């Protein structure tokens, strides 16, 4: 299964350089999770956690600089908590990664030339299927591969996690 | 810019209504598709409803939808929004579902359809007793609003399976029910239909 969202946010905030403390509980079955924050609302939900996080860290530009932007991150967001958390990797990874390899084609983010939160989450749910591709499927997903290898190099993100080879057949 | 919806798709609910929000910054040309129309170039399955943006990318959220509609209007983005967004998209929409399937495909009625969302139900209706303000997220009808009206709408549209108990869920869905934009919405998706529209959609 996914990482756990304790550990996803504890991992989010190293990446974004938040020094910091942050207690996460977790409610309901799924183990939903919640932030108390500091004179402030609680807050529950992966995403909506993330968000937070984001401009805890004055890093806002990380949610999009227009309203199009904007509304694609949030999308990849979802994508990637209904999508990638949820049954379809589970029953059919393979059109997952057919459609973002398509989508990716001519993309070096997924809103473009801006990296984003959606970049950065999208990485870490990402990671537990990418890390155990063949050498043969991380060329079929050449797209895929491209930005993955963007992502995992990209200042601060991969954290604790294993580095992914690639290899470039051109 | 183009917005793909289909007849009895639940999704095209509130963005037919947050469209309007559009006007004055860009067009929202209305194409009406079958469900099975594949629209978007990297998606291998339908999805309706999709946005095509003047920039040729496209939104394939309902909810993002939404969101776009709502910051092209001047929405500032708060977390409490994007809370019950989430919400929506990761209970709500399964416990929904799951409703609208029974009453629908397997002809089901009372609890054995409100059942599978009373909890959720009571949540939406104890989070609106406990804040003073009329809305989810705050004093006026907003991006939250239609999204969760949006979802809930095919079901609580019959006044049988709106709880009666529930006397700040009722207020708050009346309020956005009357709504123009929201009239509209219903109207054009659900048609004479009713919650019969969905189901070629549910299955």
């Amino acid at each position: 299964g996914h990482m756990a969202a304790a550990a996803e946010l504890s991992l989010l905030e190293k990446s974004l350089g938040l020094s910091k403390g942050n207690k996460y509980s977790a409610q309901g079955e799924r183990q939903i999770p919640v932030l108390q924050t500091n004179d402030g609302p609680s807050l529950m939900g992966l995403t909506t956690i993330a968000a937070h996080l984001v401009k805890q860290a004055n890093k806002e530009y990380l949610l999009g600089s227009t309203a199009e932007e904007k509304a694609m991150v949030q999308q990849w967001l979802e994508y990637r908590v209904t999508q990638v958390d949820g049954h379809s990797s589970k029953n059919d990874i393979h059109t997952l990664l057919m459609d973002l390899n398509s989508y990716l084609e001519d993309k070096v983010y997924l809103t473009g030339y801006n990296f984003t939160l959606a970049d950065i989450l999208l990485y870490y749910g990402l990671h537990r299927f990418i890390v155990d591709l063949t050498v043969q499927e991380k060329e079929k997903y050449l797209n895929v591969s491209r930005w993955f290898c963007h992502i995992q190099h990209y200042p601060g993100i991969r954290q604790h996690l294993s580095s992914v080879v690639f290899i470039k057949n051109r | 810019m183009r917005l793909f919806v289909s007849d009895g798709v639940p999704g095209c609910l509130p963005v037919l209504a947050a469209a309007g929000r559009a006007r004055g910054r860009a067009e929202v040309l209305i194409s009406t598709v079958g469900p099975q129309d594949c629209v978007v170039p990297f998606l291998t399955r339908p999805k309706v409803p999709v946005l095509q943006l003047d920039s040729g990318n496209y939104l394939f959220s309902t909810s993002a939808i939404c969101r776009y509609f709502f910051l092209l209007s001047g929405w500032e983005q708060d977390d409490l929004t994007n809370q019950w967004l989430e919400w929506e998209a990761t209970e709500l929409q399964p416990a929904l579902s799951a409703a609208l399937y029974y009453l629908v495909v397997q002809g089901k009625k009372g609890e054995d359809v409100l059942g599978s969302v009373r909890r959720a139900l009571t949540h939406i209706d104890h989070s609106l007793s406990r804040q003073n303000c009329p809305f989810l997220a705050g004093e006026t009808e907003s991006l939250a609003d239609i999204v969760l009206w949006g979802a809930l709408y095919p079901l609580l549209q019959d006044p049988a399976y709106l709880p009666e108990e529930l006397s700040a869920l009722h207020s708050w869905f009346q309020t956005l029910s009357t709504q123009e934009p929201c009239q509209r919405a219903a109207q054009t998706v659900l048609k004479q239909q009713g919650v019969l529209a969905l189901r070629p959609y549910l299955q």
